[PDB]
RNA sequence: ACCA
RNA sequence: CUCGGAGCAGAACCCAACCUCCGAGCAGUACAUGCUAAGACUUCACCAGUCAAAGCGAACUACUAUACUCAAUUGAUCCAAU
């Protein structure tokens, strides 16, 4: 990571992170599951279905992509027709 | 470490001495109806019927019915086997039975069933449908006596009663014809409850019809101690048992303070107890016949509570339990993005503060 | 691989109630079995495993093969596992007074 | 135009598709029929051989497949 | 001014054994799915076969019988020539078809061995009740 | 109440009264409810849309043949076995 | 289970005749 | 949210109601150098509105 | 590597929605033609081997 | 033909 | 040098060895081996892997079926082809 630009003195994005994964505004990562376009002749449809949802990352997971992103990418946004809008805020939830 | 069985293990008694010796089950039913009489024995290990079969009481269920006819086995068999030859003697009922093209009289075998074995198959159904259970807490009697009730739909028509059979109460809007075989001389007592169209109480009862001191099978000059009201099915509330019970009678009873005005258009008046009300009079009285049908809500219930009762119609319907979701984590990991969705409350978009 | 819920373990349906590889205990009352041989609650409820009497299907020629050579009086027993359903299915309640 | 132009061609392939399965079942009957009379037809050319077995069983059976098929052509 | 008859419990108490299986909202037995036959019924037609009489049931999954046909019945075999071929297997049929309509019994499934199944004496039982009403496949249970 | 309603065509308002007997009390109203949202606005236009839709339904009177859902069949292989036990007049 | 007074119950390979070619 | 405003004085009703008003009552903080394009009127408070 | 019996091939809808499935099939066996459902038309069709996509 |  | 089965490791699970043995880098049937969704398992992490009610579509009257037989029969990301 860079921690301190040599022309800003900021902490940067790995932009890697960007690419792959998605940050709601609770603190949640929802990724793609890992070989989900990968020789579907061979598995079968519960696999394929599997390999098709989008899922949370674990604490761990969470914590590492939140220190390898800015604040920019924590923001509350309020993009039209967002279709995650609903999943930016927990409910129910103790504890 | 090892525990000695606590009673006769499977398979123990066959000697594997001499096992080439020893018959096989060499045809499949064969094995099966040896395992079908094993599973029904008592075992000392756990079984599916220690954990979902019904626990029955260990007391013989009191029976409470007409003590069984006097019948000489040795002049039945004799007339029985000679009937049968006689059938068998005719070359043209071989025929009919060898080209399979005979048949039997269903009436007939109707008929004859009504007289033998009729009494015990309408005990084994109203055990079945509970109820000795509901209606004397268990005690069982055979109804001897075949009871035939039937409501006039129309004019040409009739609906029977039967066992267990379903009338609708637009077909049971008026009370039913009753007949049955009785001498001269002889008392009876008719009534029709509803054992699960109580509104209120759980385990109370409705009476529909009480008939008392009816003269042999003359029921038009019985007293008319309750009147008739067709059953009541509420809506979404599924199906109900409505019993016909014939009593005999030991001697003219009087039922003053029993008797319920007429018209009864009080719930609180028709709330019944046949266990409670049978108690009181068993002494000179004993339960001979048994007929009854299933009765679901139609559009004419809506009248009888409206009209009859003077009530709002009650509907119900069957709700079943929340489903079951864990406890909601922080972070639901390798769950799909529709987690979330389980313990949303709303569907509509919501804005916090703004 | 085994047991996942032991004898009196509170199951919610889908419960996966043991793993295995061959049949140690077999499907009982309201347990469905997986095409991995795996055994799950299909309701709500008590985990129980009994000593039942086994009875294959016809059509399982080997088994039928097994048990046409059985000596006759022979009983074959296998361990089964149930749940028994701790809640009704529903109940009927007053939605109205029309 | 372009989703018209697809619906139309969707429903003009899909007016001919029951005759296009009848045709194709069809043919799949006839090549069904094929090989149980395939079946029937190795099976007689084997009974001929009369358990005459040994080292001359791979060539006797092409020599006789390759006989009849002369008959037939002619 | 409190309607007395208007008294009505939240909750309502139908003590008919059937109510549920006759909603199709009733549980059925499923599992066993090693073993033979199924109990996932509310209801089942059994036929017992015997060197000398024909039998046939219908139970509930409890065990507990609901109606019954035997050629050992006086009323039955006083009109069959012989209780133990085909036409008593069909006679059984047309008679427990009619005791089952009146006991409103309508539906039921018929578990047969492949050898029972392919038997013109089962065959012909099977369409006497067919014939007479009740219908030898069960509706399916409503979960939702 | 159905009955009064003049907007309502009087044949609709018959034809009504029997497809939604059920929703109409002992005095007469056809009562109407919407719980599918949050907002009084939306239920009650769910509530209007369903009396509109319950009159354009009866004046359309389709006779299509719809298809049988699953809880009818049970229901008319039950009424089919009740017709069936249905008797006579032993003096006709 | 082995430690079961039910142990045992579901052996069937002795009530046949062993044949191992 | 506007309801809250024009309560407490903050928004005027008795005039036109633009971006410039909601902003100088601070009952909305608008950041188009974050890609804001204006207010969203959104339905929460319809029925005690 | 270099034995090969199956090869994979795609299946395209005759009913012109432009729904394909990939399946195997014997190398030496001819070009297959299956009833498949299509999911743009729900309900089974046609469909025509087109391409080998690789081989197995 | 044979990049990853 | 990866993956499965057996012993070591006897009975919930787990358990090493340049330890003892045996196997896999496929075939075959389908063409709903379509969609979708409660609840769960999990190779000690992760990644990956697994099982499944209900529902929608289908199929359908006697082991099969909304999740083929089979033990492994296998390869992430980027990128490339389309």
């Amino acid at each position: 990571l860079t921690y301190f630009s040599a022309r800003k003195g900021k902490r940067k994005t790995v932009k890697a992170v960007i690419d792959r994964f998605l940050r709601l505004h609770c603190g949640l990562w929802v990724r793609r599951k890992a070989g989900y376009k990968k020789k579907l002749w061979k598995k079968t449809p519960a696999r394929k279905k599997r390999l098709r949802e989008f899922v949370f990352c674990n604490k761990t997971q969470s914590k590492l992509l939140d220190k390898m992103t800015t604040s920019f990418w924590k923001r509350r946004n309020w993009y039209v027709d967002d279709p995650y809008q609903k999943y930016h805020d927990r409910t129910n939830l103790k504890v | 470490r090892r525990t000695p069985p606590l009673g006769p293990m499977p398979n123990s008694d066959i000697d594997l001495s001499n096992l080439e010796r020893l018959e096989k089950y060499r045809s499949f039913d064969r094995y099966r109806r040896r395992a079908e009489q094993e599973a029904q024995a008592p075992h000392w290990w756990r079984t599916y019927r220690e954990y979902f079969g019904e626990k029955t009481d260990p007391k013989e269920k009191i029976d409470i019915g007409l003590p069984p006819p006097k019948v000489s086995r040795t002049q039945q068999l004799l007339e029985r086997k000679q009937a049968i030859q006689e059938l068998r003697a005719n070359v043209e009922e071989e025929r009919a039975a060898r080209l399979r093209t005979a048949s039997v009289p269903l009436d007939a075998v109707r008929a004859e069933w009504e007289r033998t074995c009729g009494p015990y198959h309408k005990q084994r159904l109203a055990e079945y449908y509970g109820l000795y259970r509901d209606l004397f807490h268990g005690a069982t009697f055979v109804p001897r006596v075949p009871l035939h009730v039937a409501y006039a739909v129309g004019e040409d028509d009739l609906m029977p009663v039967y066992c267990g059979n379903e009338v609708t109460p637009t077909e049971a809007a008026q009370a039913p014809e009753v007949t049955y075989e009785a001498e001269e001389g002889s008392l009876w007592t008719l009534l029709l409850t509803s054992l699960d169209g109580h509104l209120l109480e759980p385990d109370a009862e409705y009476l529909h019809w009480l008939l008392t001191n009816i003269p042999g099978n003359r029921v038009a000059e019985g007293q008319v101690t309750c009147p008739y009201l067709p059953p009541f099915p509420a809506r979404g509330s599924g199906i109900h048992r409505l019993a016909f019970l014939l009593f005999k009678q030991d001697q003219p009873i009087d039922f003053s303070e029993d008797a319920r005005p007429s018209p009864c258009y009080q719930l609180a008046q028709r709330t019944f107890r046949t266990f409670d009300f049978y108690k009181k009079h068993q002494e000179t009285m004993t339960p001979a016949g048994l007929s009854f049908f299933q009765c679901r809500w139609d559009d004419s219930v809506t009248y009888i509570f409206h009209q009859l009762l003077d009530m709002r119609e009650p509907v119900f319907e069957f709700v079943r339990p929340p489903p079951y979701h864990p406890k909601q984590k922080r972070f639901p990991h390798r769950q799909p993005l529709r987690y979330l969705d389980r313990y949303r409350d709303s569907h509509e978009p919501t804005y916090g503060i703004y | 691989q085994g047991i996942k819920k032991m004898e009196g373990h509170y199951v919610h349906a889908g419960n996966i109630i043991a793993t295995q590889r061959h049949f140690r205990w077999h499907p009982g009352a309201h347990v469905g079995v997986g095409k991995n041989k795996c055994l799950y609650a299909l309701e709500e409820g008590i985990v129980r495993y009994t000593k039942e009497v086994y009875v294959p299907h016809p059509r399982n020629t080997e088994a039928v093969d097994l048990i046409t050579r059985l000596p006759k009086g022979a009983v074959l027993y296998k361990t089964f596992v149930h749940v028994v359903p701790a809640k009704p299915e529903g109940t009927f309640k007053l939605v109205a007074m029309l | 135009q372009k989703r018209r132009e697809r619906e139309q061609h969707i429903a003009e392939c899909m007016a001919k598709m029951p005759q296009m399965i009848v045709n194709w079942q069809q043919q799949q009957r006839e090549n069904w029929e094929k090989a149980q009379a395939d079946k029937e037809r190795r099976a007689r050319l084997q009974a001929e051989a009369q358990e005459l077995l040994g080292y001359q069983v791979d060539p006797r059976s092409a020599r006789f497949q390759e006989l009849l098929q002369d008959l037939e052509k002619k | 001014d409190p309607v007395e008859n208007e008294a009505v419990a939240p909750e309502f108490t139908n003590r008919n054994p059937r109510n549920l299986e006759l909603l199709s909202v009733a549980r059925k037995e499923r599992g066993w799915r090693t073993v033979f036959p199924s109990r996932e019924f509310w209801h089942r037609l059994r036929v017992i076969r015997t060197q000398h009489h024909v039998e046939a049931l219908v139970e509930h999954q409890n065990g507990k019988v609901v109606v019954s046909a035997s050629t050992r019945e006086w009323a039955i075999k006083k009109h069959l020539y012989s209780t133990r071929n085909v036409v008593a297997c069909e006679s059984i049929g047309r008679v427990l078809a009619q005791r089952c309509l009146e006991a409103g019994i309508n539906f039921m499934v018929y578990q047969p061995t492949p050898w029972e199944a392919a038997s013109d004496s089962m065959k012909r039982l099977q369409s006497a009740m067919t014939e007479g009403g009740v219908v030898l496949r069960e509706p399916q249970r409503i979960y939702e | 109440h159905l009955a009064t309603a003049e907007w309502i065509a009087e044949p609709v308002r018959q034809k009504i009264a029997i497809t939604h007997k059920n929703k109409i009390n002992r005095l007469g109203e056809l009562i109407l409810t919407s719980e599918s949202s949050r907002y009084q606005f939306r239920n009650l236009a769910d509530c209007l849309q369903k009396i509109r839709d319950m009159i354009t339904e009866a004046s359309q009177t389709p006779k299509e043949p719809t298809k049988e859902d699953v809880k009818l069949h049970r229901i008319r292989i039950e009424n089919m076995n009740r017709e069936r036990l249905r008797q006579k007049r032993i003096h006709s | 289970y082995k430690t079961k007074p039910t142990h045992g119950i579901g052996k069937y390979k002795h009530l046949i005749k062993a044949e191992e070619p | 949210r506007l309801q809250y405003l024009i309560d407490l004085g903050r928004v005027d009703p008795s005039q036109p109601i633009d971006l410039t008003q909601l902003v100088n009552g601070r009952g909305v903080t608008i950041q188009p150098l974050k890609r804001d394009y204006g207010v969203q009127l959104v339905e929460e408070g319809a029925d005690t509105f | 590597k270099s034995k090969s019996k199956n090869i994979l091939v795609r299946m395209v809808s005759e009913a012109g929605t432009g729904f394909c499935f990939n399946t195997k099939r014997n190398r030496l066996r001819e070009k297959l033609t299956l009833l498949h459902y299509d999911p743009v038309v729900k309900q089974r069709v046609l469909f025509v081997e087109k391409k080998k996509i690789r081989s197995l």
